[PDB]
């Protein structure tokens, strides 16, 4: 049974290696455009696909197993698929006979009318405005203008507009267009053309190298005026060598630039207030286009079709290429089409292609480790919302995230994943997580149907509706499937191999499949459902991810233990209050949610690679219980209660705390009364960047110690109740260097009957560097707390003015980005008289300021 | 068959009857009625000493009668349960109602047993428990009213943590073991709201406490409403069958308060605000249609009306209140709720008119048989009955709006206890 062992290993290695000789000729394979690929590659590339799958499946077979019966089926699956792989080569090899170009779609609408705009005056002349801006722009250096967005914005458009208006007023001027692959020679050779047809009218056939090009370039514009635009950029390179040939200092000159990618923007342009962003259409701005497109001159629609019409603008999203795009499928120019079928299209041609072929352009840019991460996408329904953190602990789990280095931790990973496809505008990010992050994200719905196209001709996701999108009609070879409309019935028993079911279901037969047969899971995703007890979790062996949130669970079987691979357990909202003992025995495991409410076993110190933590319990515990707390050493959020948590031992957890060297964010709530922890002498972690007390009713005394910007190098976020405000604590903030977000609340004025009090700063300049928002609630002095101007970014200002002092000025002109105060008044001291008069007062301060911030008196 | 409401408008001249007799029948002298809202019906004369040693009396009479009930429950015992040791509590409970002693002694003996009281076998035991604690906060009650006790010294004591998550605790589970199966028999447990409890002579000390926090600290009052809701829903007075979204939890009390303090936090909400919100209108949505199930609309009203009393103006949003209207509705089924309450009450006291009830109608030491108020139909009280029932059911007929989306819950439970009452004060009244 030796040899049995030692030919098992390796046959393993040589299918390691033929696993990355695989997928290196499938990544070389994916790039190509599907208008030049031949049908042979891409047959035979399908193939390679499949069996590429199935050893995968045997690899993680052997990893997870490893006696006799599973060594004979690991042995016998072995050999067969080294004879299929063998087989397809010979059949590649068989039939192998080896016996122009197409322009860019978007060249053509560069030529399209003028008078078919529907809404450009406005951006049109803002954009102008950004470019002169003053009577002397003719005499300041030379500045830079960028613009972002999506495909199909119109982008290009408004620079051609603004272009065509105002070249009047320069010497000479030049419209260039750079393309994904440049050559920066053709590059060069089209601004010199553009300059002077005349004189440079033959350089197209010249052949020197860039460096002549740019000297020439630079010679020219030798004491000129010009104003040039750069189209289409789609990365750094490029724009670091172009930027060369406008080295020298020309006062009065103008440049500016359209993309797709928000870095390059930052890179272009000097300050954040060059920065143009492009934002859809209104509403009804895109019904009169649409109007205009199809009943062009009636203008007038039926009332039929009024429903229609406006369920199909909201699908558009304001989006000046897919409503023109549509507009021509639904005119049929000879005969607009009939109701029935407005609603055919709404539920579901060369513009389409188009359309298709020019967004695609996005996709087929991205990096090869970043693809599979995207058709990801297409599992979750239409218009909802997705979780960040659902996404990233996916796609670790389906194997999508890896490296070679030993010091990287694969959750930063799949953030920095999420943040490229946020950078390449891609994705809508939405809201602001509980730990700093964004919150979730949205995706347009024409990127939506074109990525379900994509992933369904690859079976790499199977979608169930009903009306839509049934089962595959010859497909026995199912890996990863999505439920979405619970009237289907399900056969699974051919589905094998399975790797992550999904269901979005309310319904109860939902719950109706028998998922105790994928004998091989990967992801179990059962949110939402009202699944109420599964005994069958245990005999899977091959999970990764078991998310139970919102469900009618009363209790887990005591075999979890079993599960030696889980990275996440996700316990929200479900009926649990005991968690079994054998979760101890889970080694490998990254992230544990749970409610305060559960009862966590004793020996929890064994979870090492905890990396999140999520409200524990803390009550009824005894000392060694916290003492091994501070065994979990990479461990970068956490979140405690206090509830019944007794405070005679929090130095021992303050000790425990002060052992993790990385973390991140930390949270700390009470009920009532003084916290009795974190006291002085501590030495906080140094990476800490996030700090919370979410209690409001729980006060510090006068405040920590250890908040000198010395210890606390990182900071950008802080949120205290003190119990009493002194007016040199608000100096030790102004101390701290980053300190995007603050919040204090003094817990003496309201629940004690103290009185507002006014706090006066003094000796500095440049107090609050980086402050965008800052909630006095409770304390409160517009001037006085900012002398000279300092805090030069705020933006919220949150305060709270007695009535008493009427008779200190309101003057906003110290701060220069003030865009919104929320202020509330104390009138039981003054009367009336007094009342009126500190609004209307302060309601002129915030009238004389420039940017004329908006008032909330409360 | 329906029989039709009384329609009749308040006279003083027969307001004058009623008022005396309620002064001077035992049960309506410590309770108060909703014929107060009305315009004239004034005059009272009331003196609570009288009442407060009636109190007295009453208090000493249950805790002998339940001890001689413990000996005995000790003698002949399925599994001894340390039946001395309650035993014991009762002896000191005895000890501490009788004598005056100094305020400090007093108070570290009330912690002291009400605290060891805190911490399954037998379901009497676990009442006559109750029965203690129950006890004790009524001599505590009691002993601030006999004014040897002063106000500074009594909030120290009830608003330390422990006694709020006491007092929730007590008001919920003595009310349900006193007076559910009353309600269900009666078929008007469906409505049974946490905000009405301290309206009953058997609570009457509860709502002193009360409004001594809205004597100083509106905050702790707020708080307990909070507490005594959720501590309500988990011991299933109200079952939603799945969860609640805002009441078991602590880290929601902390939101709403910081939106009590400062209210722009409205306008520009936080993530827990949002969902807060979201769910808020969600549960609007369900109270606001007619053929959801009833069930639904009652869970939904109440967690709404206890959210609006405590919290005011959370739950406004300016645009739609005016479409829907649903504040009137609010106001009705409250309305519904409290005259149900009192035709409850009614229901009980007709008992005490049965030739053969020396049983109690009310629950477990509710009143001690020395006085154990008798079958004597005097010579007002037939003409009384009738006409305070009628009077009841005319008040309420006007201020309830009347549409089929809201008739639903507030139209129908008055009608079919109106027909009950109708149906049963008769064969009572003859024998
Ligand atoms: N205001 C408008 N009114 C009517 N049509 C418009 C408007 N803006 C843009 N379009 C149309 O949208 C189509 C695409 O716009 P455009 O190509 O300028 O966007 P873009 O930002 O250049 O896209 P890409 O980023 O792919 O280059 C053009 O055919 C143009 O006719």
């Amino acid at each position: 049974t030796i040899t049995l062992e030692k030919k098992v290993r390796k046959g393993i290695e040589s299918l390691i290696t033929e696993l990355k000789l695989m997928q290196a000729v499938l990544s070389k394979v994916s790039k190509v455009p599907a208008d030049q690929l031949d049908e042979g590659v891409k047959i035979w590339a399908g193939n390679v696909k499949e069996l590429s799958y199935q050893m995968e499946d045997i690899v993680d077979a052997f990893m997870v197993r490893v006696n006799g019966k599973d060594l004979h089926r690991i042995s016998a699956a072995l050999e067969e698929v080294v004879l299929q792989a063998k087989q397809l080569a010979e059949l590649r090899q068989r039939y192998e006979q080896e016996m122009q170009t197409s322009v860019d779609p978007r060249m053509m609408a560069l030529y399209t009318d003028v008078t078919e705009l529907v809404g450009i005056e406005e951006t049109r002349d803002k954009l102008i405005n950004m470019l002169t801006e003053g009577d002397d722009w003719s005499k300041h250096p030379l500045k830079t203008i960028s613009i972002v967005g999506f495909g199909g914005l119109g982008k290009t458009t408004l620079a051609k507009a603004a272009y065509d208006k105002i070249k009047v007023q320069f010497d000479c001027g030049a419209f260039v267009s750079v393309s994904r692959n440049p050559e920066m020679k053709k590059v060069l050779k089209d601004i010199l053309y553009g300059l002077d047809k005349v004189k440079y009218e033959n350089i197209h056939n010249a052949a020197r190298d860039e460096k002549y090009l740019i000297d020439d370039i630079i010679e020219f514009l030798n004491d000129k005026r010009y104003l040039i635009v750069i189209d289409d950029i789609w990365n750094e390179k490029a724009w670091e060598l172009i930027k060369c040939a406008f080295s020298k200092k020309s006062p009065g000159s103008r440049l500016i630039t359209t993309t797709r990618n928000v870095s390059v923007s930052e890179a272009c342009c000097s300050s954040e207030d060059d920065i143009y962003r492009m934002e859809p259409l209104s509403n009804d701005v895109s019904r009169t286009l649409f109007c205009k497109r199809i009943f062009s001159q009636e203008e007038g629609c039926p009332q039929e079709l009024l429903k229609v019409s406006e369920e199909i603008l909201k699908k558009c999203g304001g989006v000046p290429l897919a409503i023109i795009t549509i507009a021509s499928l639904l005119a049929n120019k000879g005969h607009i089409k009939a109701k029935d079928e407005w609603y055919a299209l709404l539920s579901s041609n060369r513009s389409l292609e188009q359309m298709k072929k020019i967004l695609l352009f996005s996709y087929y840019d991205l990096p090869s480790y970043l693809k599979p991460c995207l058709l990801y996408l297409s599992i979750f329904p239409e218009d909802r919302e997705i979780r960040r953190a659902r996404l990233v602990w996916r796609w670790i789990s389906e194997g999508f995230v890896y490296s070679e280095k030993q010091d990287i931790s694969l959750y930063e990973l799949g953030d920095s994943y999420f943040n490229e496809l946020v950078n390449r505008s891609m994705i809508q990010p939405i809201g602001i997580d509980d730990e700093g992050k964004v919150k979730a994200c949205r995706v347009h719905d024409m990127v939506l149907d074109l990525i379900c196209s994509l992933s369904s001709e690859e079976n790499f996701v199977t979608i169930l509706d009903d009306p839509r999108r049934k089962m595959p009609n010859s497909e026995s070879k199912v890996r990863r499937l999505s439920i979405q409309n619970s009237k289907i019935d399900v056969d699974t028993t051919r589905m094998e191999h399975m790797r992550s079911v999904t269901v979005f279901s309310d319904n109860v037969v939902g719950k109706v499949l028998d998922i105790s047969r994928f004998k091989v899971l990967r992801v179990l995703d059962l949110e939402g459902c009202h699944v109420s007890d599964v005994g069958y979790v245990g005999n899977l062996l091959h999970l990764r991810y078991l998310g139970l949130k919102g469900t009618h669970v009363k209790d887990l079987p005591m075999e979890v233990g079993k599960l030696q691979f889980l990275l996440t357990l996700d316990l929200r909202g479900t009926k649990i209050e005991v968690l079994p003992w054998s979760v101890v025995q889970l080694r490998r495991l990254m992230c544990l949610y749970v409610d305060y409410g559960m009862k966590l076993p004793s020996g929890i110190g064994n979870l090492t690679f905890l990396e999140v933590l999520d409200d524990l319990g803390l009550s009824d515990v005894d000392l060694d219980f916290v003492k091994e707390l501070g065994r979990l050493t990479k461990l970068r959020v956490l979140r405690l209660d206090f509830h019944g948590f007794d405070q005679s031992m929090g130095k021992a957890l303050e000790e425990s705390i002060s052992n993790m060297y990385k973390l991140d964010s930390l949270d700390v709530f009470v009920n009532r009364g003084l916290i009795n922890c974190l006291s002085e002498h501590w030495v906080p972690p140094p990476r800490l960047c996030r700090l919370a007390f979410p209690s409001k009713r729980s006060w510090f005394k006068t405040l920590p110690s250890w908040i000198n910007p010395s210890s606390l190098p990182l900071l950008s976020y802080l949120d205290i109740t003190l119990f009493e405000v002194r007016s040199e604590d608000i100096q030790l903030l102004g101390t701290l260097p980053a300190l995007v977000y603050l919040e204090i609340w003094n817990y003496s004025v309201f629940e004690e009957a103290h009185e507002v009090e006014a706090p006066v700063l003094s000796s500095g300049a440049a107090l609050f560097p980086c402050a965008t928002e800052c909630r006095f609630i409770g304390i409160g002095a517009v001037p006085s707390m900012f002398p000279q101007g300092a805090a030069p970014r705020l933006k919220r200002l949150w305060f709270t003015f007695p009535a008493k002092w009427s008779s200190i000025g309101l003057g906003m002109r110290h701060l220069p980005s003030l865009q919104r105060v929320v202020v509330d008044v104390i009138s039981e001291g003054a009367s009336r008289e007094e009342a009126d008069e500190a609004e209307a007062a302060l309601r002129a301060a915030a009238e004389d300021h420039p940017n004329r911030p908006i008032l909330d008196i409360w | 068959v329906n029989f039709p409401f009384p329609k009749k408008m308040i006279t003083e001249s027969n307001s004058k009857d009623i008022r005396e007799y309620l002064a001077s029948t035992f049960p309506f002298e410590q309770q108060s009625t909703i014929l107060d809202s009305v315009k004239s019906i004034a005059k009272v004369q009331i003196d609570d000493r009288k009442a407060f040693d009636l109190q007295l009396k009453f208090r000493q009479e249950n805790l002998a009668e339940l001890k001689d009930q413990i000996i005995l429950s000790l003698g002949a015992n399925n599994g001894n349960q340390n039946w001395q040791k309650l035993l014991d509590y009762t002896n000191k409970l005895d000890e501490l109602s009788n004598t005056k002693i100094s305020p400090e002694e007093f108070i570290e003996e009330i912690q002291k047993v009400l605290y060891k009281v805190k911490l399954s076998t037998s379901k009497l035991y676990s009442q006559f428990n109750l029965s203690i604690q129950d006890f004790a906060l009524q001599i505590i009650h009691s002993k601030y009213k006999s004014n040897q006790i002063s106000q500074n010294d009594l909030l120290k004591l009830i608003t330390e943590d422990e006694m709020l998550k006491i007092l929730a605790k007590t008001k919920v589970l003595t009310y349900k073991m006193k007076y559910f199966d009353s309600a269900s028999k009666m078929g008007i447990n469906k409505y049974i709201s946490t905000e009405m409890m301290d309206l009953d002579w058997q609570f009457s000390h509860y709502k002193t406490f009360n409004d001594a926090l809205k004597k100083n600290k509106a905050s702790d009052s707020s708080y307990l409403g909070w507490l005594t809701h959720g501590y309500s829903i988990k011991y299933g007075l109200s079952p939603n069958n799945e969860r609640s979204m805002f009441f078991q939890d602590g880290r929601k009390y902390a939101e709403l308060y910081a939106f009590s303090k400062s209210p722009h936090r409205k306008i520009i909400p936080g993530e827990h605000l949002k969902d807060l919100l979201a769910k808020i209108n969600k549960s609007k949505g369900i109270f606001l249609d007619q053929n959801a199930l009833l069930d639904k609309r009652i869970y939904a009203f109440h967690e709404l009306n206890t959210l609006e009393t405590h919290f005011p103006g959370i739950t406004s949003s300016f645009t739609d209140d005016l479409k829907s209207n649903y504040r009137k509705k609010m106001e009705s089924v409250s309305l519904t709720c409290q005259v149900l309450q009192e035709i409850g009450n009614i229901h009980r006291f007709i008992e005490s008119k049965v030739p053969y009830h020396s049983s109690t109608e009310y629950g477990l030491f509710s009143i001690p048989k020395i006085f154990s108020i008798p079958i004597d139909y005097k010579h007002g009280e037939k003409e009384n009955l009738v006409s305070y029932v009628d009077f009841l059911y005319s008040t309420a007929h006007e201020r309830i709006l009347q549409d089929n989306s809201i008739n639903q819950l507030c139209l129908d439970p008055l009608q079919e206890s109106l027909n009950r009452i109708k149906s049963n004060i008769p064969v009572f009244f003859n024998l």
